[PDB]
């Protein structure tokens, strides 16, 4: 009695929407574009593709039939599977924890973008400034002009200077103190996914069809625009460019595989969250095989918006799109791209929507990663909580901006770059791979099958059985592996990282990790018996 | 104004190492990428790659990935190009050169080093004076000379009254056989001078490090 | 990678001429060009950049045009110092590449050649060996035939024929015609004679010298 049964999606196209918004994020944007070009050019679709449909759709597929199917958070359905590795779900909570440390500074420095593109005379462009050096130097100026080494172009010296005031911190040691402006712009983040979450995924949901389908509007404009620009084809030449030599590269099929999997982002609980909301009767395989064509698309028509205007910013400047699109990260929307936008006609339109856009693209993935964590620890706390879901969400809401204030410094781009690739990479890659194992072995693959034909009415094929059972779990291992034997060396703004950011990147990477085998550890020395007895009633489920 | 100045001529054999030096001055070293171009006799120019001063970021060409090695020091304002596992083929002459960052030109280069990959000894050159003989006709200009034969390598140099006066001055290439360079020159000079004054030609080989004065006599 | 071709090694052209050298690129350059004016025994002079601008430094006749591949550098009024190799080179795409290069040789007109025979020095006599020399200075053009006398007789062994490059102020080439012979086979030989046939007069020009004390 009482509460009993959960809620249920409001329609069909709420939650297939909700799930496309966390998939679409910036990533799809400028990451995609950058690693197909630079790796075969073109060719980079054949392996992308492989990597998708062998390793990347069956988890989806797989994380997605066991949200609707169990209707669990990340954590309780542990305790019906596989009690052992209930850590999981806690181990997905303390890494959306460090996601969300940078995640919304990105977007309060597209926030504080989009604030300050509302005067008639962008910033970026004059050098005329109280934060431009002597070594500024725009166009529309004397012409002749020859670069120098220790020259630097206004829209870089407005995104150093002003929005991250980089200049002021001299690396992870002393990235002291903190920027107001971006303190405020991320709270602004956080009260409009405040406003977004707390209620539910009734909310989210509706919140959502502004969030997801903005990106598609403001992506087709700047197709549009990027196509018209005189030049553009050189861009995608470079884009498109097939090298075929490059996929003998045993490396470019990792960079495939590590895209398609964050892009999509199986095993994080989140769409476990999601697909824990919806009907019984309904039928989540035709859901997850367009949802991932739509993410793996919108980035493939990304691709020419990014580079139709990388092409027209080379034909300005002098060819060779590779030299301009050198930097890859935010740099290279934020001032190569801003840059470009700014000499354009009724450059306010197309830099308004470019940012908000940006915070388009991360709104909604910071819905569903916080859905996902609140949906863990509800359904995991039941009746100890759910007496208010805003007082869970205003809990874990403001903890990310006390975690987000390391992230909010004069070198807080420094911790985003530590953060991202040391901390985040290796664990999810490793929570989803023992995910993927846990079901596909310790529960088994056959009775998998069984529920998938419970659900549906019909077993799954056998390729998506000897996907679980092989090449999913084959194909985190790969990346794992390859993430493991080649830490990389990491530079940002002509500063490379110390020695030992490495180990505090670890240090990052396995406090997340340290929850579950502790927790097998403390499932195995409260559980009596002999350690076969305990294990296999630790490795049985919950017989009811 | 803006000169960079290369280091001397080099003769080394197969197998070993060389390096060459580069003195920039007249701007602001670190405001401008420093290159090295090749080339080989009769061949074009060949970009080996830059190097950044101020953190030594070196942007290499794949065809010398390995076979050049870009250095630089902002203490003195120098850099430096190392090479090893010498050929025939590194037997050329190699220039530095500024260049910004865009346009990507080279401005300024330097005055060149020659550079030649031999086991062959080195040998010091003859120097010979050519001087007319006593029963020629001395018209409104005499033309007189000078022979250096069996020296090597190609790197010699023949100047004529330090350098005042030629106006008039055939300087006929090196040619090699069996090892050893030879060549000859030639001036033209005026019949009121001569032999009234002092005429001598200077042969100086920097490999071998010798320098041999001689004078012309009739 | 890109690669610049010249397609002509060589362009004959006159002082004063109008001389414009081509250049091929692999790809579309926009305008992103550069002309080189590299003088014999000098290092390579920058003269135009993306191929319509001129270098400071650079005087008035030196012009480049075209956006494409294909580039033009444009010489309006050339001069006797103007004599030089000049490369084209491209600035976009890494690594850069220059052309194999286009020599311009200057057309004038035809220029008796000044032949002028040596005998060999007494420092040369003294290490046991003798040279006898034939110097052909200031003709025009470059084809010219030589032959070796040593009394009466065509000599084809020991000659080396040395041609310079062209001169920078009248553009007349000069070369060196060398007949190296042993002590003992020159002092066993008298009158030298060197001749040089050359298209300014049907007769060859004969120059000859007595070993006897001159
Ligand atoms: C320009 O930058 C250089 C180094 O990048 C610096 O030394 C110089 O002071 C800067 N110019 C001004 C006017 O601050």
């Amino acid at each position: 009695g009482s509460q009993g049964e959960r809620e249920t999606w409001g329609k069909k196209v709420d939650f297939l929407l909700s799930v496309i918004g966390y998939a679409v994020d910036l990533g799809n944007v400028w990451r995609f574009p950058y690693i197909c070009y630079q790796n075969g050019g073109g060719a980079f679709l054949l392996p992308y593709t492989i990597m998708a449909i062998f390793g990347g759709i069956p988890l989806f597929y797989m994380e997605l039939a066991l949200g609707q199917y169990h209707r669990n958070g990340c954590i309780s359905i542990w305790r019906k599977i596989c009690p052992i590795f209930k850590g999981i779900g806690y181990a997905i909570c303390i890494i959306a924890f460090y996601i969300a440390s940078y995640y919304n500074t990105i977007m309060a420095w597209a926030l504080y973008y989009l604030i300050s593109s509302f005067t008639d005379q962008l910033p970026w462009t004059s050098c005329k400034n109280s934060w431009n050096t002597g070594n500024c130097t725009n166009y529309f100026s004397e012409d002749n002009i020859t670069w120098t080494l220790h020259s630097t172009s206004p829209a870089e010296e407005f995104y150093t200077r002003h929005v991250l005031q980089i200049h002021r911190s001299k690396g992870l040691q002393d990235l002291g103190g903190i920027s107001w402006q971006l303190a405020l712009c991320i709270m602004l983040i956080f009260t409009v996914i405040y406003f977004s979450i707390w209620k539910g995924v009734k909310t989210s949901g509706k919140v959502v069809w502004v969030t997801a389908t903005f990106p598609y509007i403001a992506l087709s404009v700047l197709l549009v625009r990027g196509a018209t620009l005189p030049g553009a084809w050189r861009g995608v030449l470079f884009y498109l460019k097939p090298n075929w030599q490059k996929l003998l590269e045993t490396g470019v099929w990792i960079d495939a595989a590590a895209q398609i999997f964050f892009s999509l982002g199986p095993g994080f609980g989140v769409l476990l969250a999601f697909a824990s909301y919806n009907k019984f009767n309904n039928n989540c395989y035709q859901d997850a095989l367009v949802t991932s064509v739509v993410n793996c698309m919108t980035s493939f028509v990304s691709g020419f918006v990014i580079f139709t205007v990388l092409g027209y910013m080379a034909e300005m400047r002098n060819e060779d799109v590779s030299e301009v699109a050198k930097d890859a990260g935010p740099s290279l929307l934020f001032i190569t791209y801003a840059e470009a936008i700014a000499n354009m006609p009724a450059s306010t339109f197309f830099a308004i929507i470019f940012f908000l856009m940006l915070i388009t693209l991360g709104l909604d993935s910071s819905f569903a990663g916080l859905e996902g964590v609140i949906t863990a620890v509800l359904d995991e706390f039941p009746h100890v909580w759910a007496k208010r879901r805003e007082r869970f969400v205003l809990a874990v809401v403001i903890t990310c901006f006390f975690g987000s204030l390391v992230t909010l410094t004069f070198g807080g781009a420094y911790v985003v770059k530590l953060l991202e690739e040391y901390a985040t990479g290796p664990a999810v890659l490793t929570v989803a791979l023992i995910e993927a194992v846990a079901v596909s072995w310790f529960y088994g693959i056959t009775q998998f099958c069984r529920d998938v034909k419970e659900m549906l009415g019909f077993s799954p094929g056998w390729f998506w059985r000897i996907c679980w059972v092989a090449i999913s779990p084959l194909f985190l291992l790969f990346i794992i592996a390859s993430f493991l034997m080649s830490p990389p060396q990491l530079r940002l703004f002509q500063y490379n990282y110390p020695y030992w950011s490495i180990i505090l990147g670890y240090a990052i990477g396995t406090s997340s990790f340290i929850c579950i085998p502790t927790y097998i550890a403390y499932r195995l020395i409260i559980t009596p018996g002999t350690f076969k007895e305990r294990i296999i009633k630790s490795i049985t489920p919950e017989t009811p | 104004e803006v000169q960079l100045q290369q280091s001397g001529p080099e003769l080394v054999k197969p197998g070993a190492s060389v390096k060459i030096s580069c003195k920039a001055s007249g701007y602001t070293f670190t405001d401008y990428y420093m290159n090295w171009v090749k080339q080989s006799h009769g061949k074009s120019l060949e970009w080996i790659g830059n190097i950044n001063p101020n953190n030594g970021g070196t942007s290499y060409n794949q065809k010398f990935k390995g076979k050049a090695t870009l250095t630089v020091d902002k203490s003195s304002t120098t850099a430096y190009m190392e090479l090893r596992s010498l050929t025939s083929e590194d037997s050329a002459v190699y220039y530095c050169t500024r260049s910004p960052v865009r346009p990507y030109y080279f401005d300024y280069w330097g005055q060149g080093t020659t550079l030649t990959v031999s086991s062959a000894k080195t040998t010091p050159p003859s120097v010979y004076p050519l001087a007319p003989g006593c029963g020629d006709t001395t018209g409104s200009s005499v033309t007189l000379g000078c022979l250096v034969k069996g020296y090597f390598p190609e790197s010699v140099t023949v100047t004529w009254n330090s350098g005042s006066l030629s106006s008039s001055v055939h300087t006929f290439p090196a040619l090699l056989q069996s090892g050893l360079y030879t060549m000859s020159s030639s001036v033209t000079v005026p019949s009121s001078t001569w032999p009234s004054q002092t005429v001598t030609c200077s042969v100086a080989h920097p490999a071998s490090s010798t320098t041999v004065d001689k004078k012309l006599e009739p | 990678d890109i690669v610049m071709t010249q397609s002509h090694k060589f362009m004959s052209t006159s002082v004063g001429d109008r001389v414009s050298i081509t250049c091929k690129a692999s790809q579309d350059v926009s305008t992103a060009v550069a002309w080189y004016q590299q003088k014999p025994g000098q290092s390579p002079k920058l003269l135009i950049y993306s191929a319509s601008y001129r270098y400071t430094g650079v005087p008035d006749r030196f012009t480049g045009s075209g956006s494409g591949t294909d580039f033009t550098f444009t010489i309006s009024s050339v001069q006797a110092e103007d004599l030089a190799v000049y490369y084209c080179q491209q600035h976009y795409s890494i690594p850069r590449t220059f052309g194999g290069g286009t020599k311009l040789e200057i057309k004038r007109a035809d220029a008796a050649p000044t032949v002028s025979i040596f005998p060999p020095s007494s420092e040369q006599l003294t290490s046991g060996g003798a040279s006898v020399v034939c110097f052909l200075n200031n003709f025009y053009p470059k084809d010219i035939n030589v032959k070796w006398k040593i009394d009466g007789s065509e000599r084809q062994n020991g000659v080396l024929n040395s041609w310079t490059d062209q001169d920078s102020k009248d553009s007349t080439y000069s070369m060196s015609s060398t007949l190296t012979l042993t002590k003992d086979e020159y002092e066993r030989h008298n009158s030298y004679t060197c001749e040089a046939t050359h298209k300014t007069s049907t007769s060859p020009i004969v120059k000859s010298f007595n070993r006897n004390e001159c």
